[PDB]
RNA sequence: GCCCGGAUAGCUCAGUCGGUAGAGCAGGGGAUUGAAAAUCCCCGUGUCCUUGGUUCGAUUCCGAGUCCGGGCACCA
RNA sequence: GGCGACACACGUGCUACAAUGCCCACUACAAAGCGAUGCCACCCGGCAACGGGGAGCUAAUCGCAAAAAGGUGGGCCCAGUUCGGAUUGGGGUCUGCAACCCGACCCCAUGAAGCCGGAAUCGCUAGUAAUCGCGGAUCAGCCAUGCCGCGGUGAAUACG
RNA sequence: CGCCUCCUAAAAGGUAACGGAGGCGCCCAAAGGUCCCCUCAGGCGGGACGGAAAUCCGCCGGAGAGCGCAAGGGUAGAAGG
């Protein structure tokens, strides 16, 4: 568990190694290799603990990630649920939030087809 | 969400009805139709009756509900479940 | 006449070679205030059972009423 | 990758622009 | 023994603070740590890969002490549980090693827990001792990623000479046990 | 204690992330660490790191008193 | 009443001498037909009769009850 | 307010399951239509959606306008991935009285199923199939992956 | 139909009926000898996954547990581990 709460896949480039963290996509992997100044075409394995700590402090301090981000997410959902609005009601049941149609499809918010007799 | 260029939206035939109570006498039953209205800071603590196509729904307002409309707190389709 | 409202099914389906026969009807039946009469509500939604097969689905509920249980 | 709005390819498909397809 | 940081802190900083607070009239009346006992509740070592001396290197490195196995008292159907079955490791820490473990438990490990909102201010014996339950083991400084095979948490029993929770609270507090609420 | 079976505990050097050095003992005489007790947000007063969020929800939303009377 | 045997899926029946139960048909999803059969690809599923007991655990082993099948109630 | 419901079943489609693949940058070749409270150069502001300017054009004039696949080089190296883009969090942009029901678009985080699909079954005979992009009707906006048109590259096989 | 346990059995022993209830026809190379060391069920409180009940810490708990199998007797000052 080096950077941040999850150790990163060596042998694979860092601008994706940092995407292998919850809360940090490729544009955030973009801006953190120019702001702590490390070349993006070097692997996790070809680093020095300098590059490591610059990265770890920077990344971890600026935004919020991992469980805490999760924490706020579900909390956001929880409040949306608590009130409780339409946008949260559809978190209660398990049906689409963003105004969808469900008569067919919706098999991701709904999962395995419960075939009925 | 709307364009911030404009000011947030409230029917003005309701916000007049939000403010007039704060200085006359709070409060009684406000029966609305404007489900489109953003929830104003001055509404908080009130009981308003959002229509759902047939029925005036009681919606008491808290400091955790404001950005959302008056329509989020009165669903119109009544579902229950399936196959029960 | 009855003494508690029930909801029941009647499945007359005989499919074994073209020969035919499909007649399906689920109903609620309840006891009226005595002296009332025979009340028949066509609460069929749409054409789920076609219009043409309703005159003779009263005449079947009506016919079999001539002899109680 | 045309349902991927996060790209040139996907933004061409939908016929839009952005940082991801700059004009 | 030997000089160690959290112990010095107990004797020359934690003791007198207490002695104030509770007004003990006698140097023995004043709270001491009796022992700390760690226990991998386990049972994933039932009919599955039974032999897990892997866990007992996990503890071993944590505490500097090899743990004892706990065998199944009574057989049990619903736990896939045959009486005599190894279903847990257990280690009893006292004196220096208790201090040492507790030392790193607080200065490092509990921070190194993700989502750390602080130790449960309700887990108190009713008779002066305290219990925390851990969920995994990389938590500890000497346990790395390239050593793990699975995630075995553990129970930690912090057993103390206090007669009331109140006095127990103060003691552990003073040493720096983070109490969420 | 008992010979042969116990990990030898030695004078150890744990270096944390925030430049924090701890002088406990261990089975690995020098160790390097993510976050700790002189840096963890719960341990140093009130560092909410980034999120004093907080209950900005709600009506800090104002923007503004821009409706006529 | 006595002796033997049987109660396992909607129906008719395998099986278990201890842990997670099967066949055929009926039933459900789909394919095929203009349609209905027939056919094809998938389906599942039982608190294993009730009760008491031995066991860590019982459809399974032990006692009993119920209903059912068989047999016997003779000299009188 | 609903026709956008959701235990479910069928039709037609889109987008994928990657290496003849996918991303980033550099550079090329179409047609057919459209455009006066309409098309919008270029300049600047913002990562952008778009906004403030503002030139020209009733338009073989100015424009929408880059066509894309492709060509040059570099990056990933067989992984549920730099394949995949569903779903969810937060923040935004414009239309329009108003986007909760119920709009499109942008950016940030999320990175699901899907490893080529049972029984069955569609299309296609040549600039056709296959694949790549452009336009328009409708239209404030758009739920278009629809529809009707356009050109780019360009097969296989027909004994019978 | 032989053997064991309880009752009937009338406070010694013994005591019948097609009287009331159950068991045996094995087993164990340690489940035997001895030395040494430990003490249970259950209740309440505490503790990641962990549940009424897995393992851990505390407090109360003389025997209600255990003792291969029926029952009875016996038993932690051990016959139990
Ligand atoms: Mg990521
Ligand atoms: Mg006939
Ligand atoms: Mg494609
Ligand atoms: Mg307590
Ligand atoms: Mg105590
Ligand atoms: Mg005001
Ligand atoms: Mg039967
Ligand atoms: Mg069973
Ligand atoms: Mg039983
Ligand atoms: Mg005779
Ligand atoms: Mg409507
Ligand atoms: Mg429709
Ligand atoms: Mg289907
Ligand atoms: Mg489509
Ligand atoms: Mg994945
Ligand atoms: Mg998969
Ligand atoms: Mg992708
Ligand atoms: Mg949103
Ligand atoms: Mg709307
Ligand atoms: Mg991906
Ligand atoms: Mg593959
Ligand atoms: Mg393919
Ligand atoms: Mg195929
Ligand atoms: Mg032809
Ligand atoms: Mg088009
Ligand atoms: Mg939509
Ligand atoms: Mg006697
Ligand atoms: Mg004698
Ligand atoms: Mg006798
Ligand atoms: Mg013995
Ligand atoms: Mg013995
Ligand atoms: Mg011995
Ligand atoms: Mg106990
Ligand atoms: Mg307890
Ligand atoms: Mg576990
Ligand atoms: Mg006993
Ligand atoms: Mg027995
Ligand atoms: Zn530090």
């Amino acid at each position: 568990a080096r950077i941040a709460g999850v150790e990163i896949p060596r042998n694979k480039r860092v601008d994706v190694a940092l995407t292998y963290i919850y809360g940090i996509g490729k544009a955030r992997a973009k801006e953190a290799l120019e702001k702590t100044g490390i070349n993006p075409a070097t692997r996790v394995k070809d680093l020095t603990e300098a590059e490591v700590v610059r990265l770890r402090e920077y990344v971890e301090n600026t935004w919020k990630l991992e469980g805490e981000l999760r924490a706020e997410v579900a909390a956001n959902i929880k409040r949306l649920m608590d009130i409780g609005c339409y946008r949260g009601l559809r978190h209660r049941r398990g049906l689409p939030v963003r105004g969808q149609r469900t008569r067919t499809n919706a098999r991701t918010r709904k999962g395995p087809r419960k075939t009925v007799a | 969400p709307r364009s911030l260029k404009k000011g947030v939206f409230v029917d003005d035939h309701l916000l007049e009805k939000v403010l007039e109570l704060n200085a006359k006498g709070e409060k009684r039953l406000i029966k609305t139709w404007s489900r489109r209205s953003t929830i104003v800071p001055e509404m908080v603590g009130h009981t308003i009756a959002v229509y759902n196509g047939k029925q005036h729904v009681p919606v008491y307002i808290t400091e955790n509900m404001v950005g959302h409309k008056l329509g989020e707190f009165a669903p119109t389709r009544t579902y229950r479940g399936h196959g029960k | 006449t009855i003494t508690k409202p029930v909801d029941v099914e009647g499945k007359f389906i005989r499919q074994t070679g073209g020969r035919g026969q499909y007649g399906h009807v689920k109903i609620k039946v309840e006891p009226l205030p005595r002296g009332s009469g025979f009340e028949f509500v066509n609460a069929i939604v749409g054409g789920v059972i076609p219009k043409e097969y309703i005159p003779a689905v009263q005449k079947g509920i009506e016919e079999a009423m001539q002899s109680g249980p | 990758g045309k349902g991927d709005r996060r790209t040139r390819r996907g933004k061409i498909w939908r016929g839009t622009y952005g940082k991801y397809r700059p004009r | 023994p030997l000089d160690v940081a959290l112990k010095r802190k107990y004797y020359e900083e934690v003791r007198p603070e207490l002695i104030r607070r509770f007004g003990y009239q006698n140097v023995w009346e004043v709270p001491r740590l009796e022992k700390v006992v760690i226990n991998q509740g386990l049972g994933e070592a039932k009919e599955d890969a039974r032999i897990l001396e892997k866990a007992a290197q996990e503890l071993a490195l944590i505490t500097g002490q090899k743990p004892a196995v706990t065998r199944a008292k009574k057989s049990i159907s619903n736990f896939k549980l045959r009486k005599g079955m190894p279903i847990g490791l257990r280690v009893t820490l006292r004196r220096d090693r208790m201090w040492i473990f507790l030392e790193k438990l607080l200065n490092v490990a509990l921070p190194r827990i993700r989502d750390f909102r602080g130790l449960n201010p309700n887990s108190f014996d009713g008779r002066g001792n305290y219990n925390l339950g851990l969920r995994e083991q990389l938590i500890f400084p000497e346990i790395t990623y390239d050593m793990v095979d699975a995630l075995r948490g553990m129970d930690i029993a912090v057993v103390t000479t206090a007669e009331t929770d109140e006095e127990a609270r103060a003691l552990l507090e003073l040493l720096g046990f983070p109490f969420r609420k | 204690m008992k010979e042969g079976i116990h990990p030898k505990l030695v004078p150890a050097r744990i270096i944390c992330g925030c430049g924090n050095v701890i002088e406990t003992y261990s089975t690995k005489p020098e160790i390097y660490v993510e976050v700790c007790s002189k840096c963890h947000p719960f341990y140093t007063g009130q560092q909410r790191f980034v999120d004093t969020e907080g209950r900005v929800e709600r009506f800090q939303r104002r923007y503004g008193d821009s409706y006529r009377k």
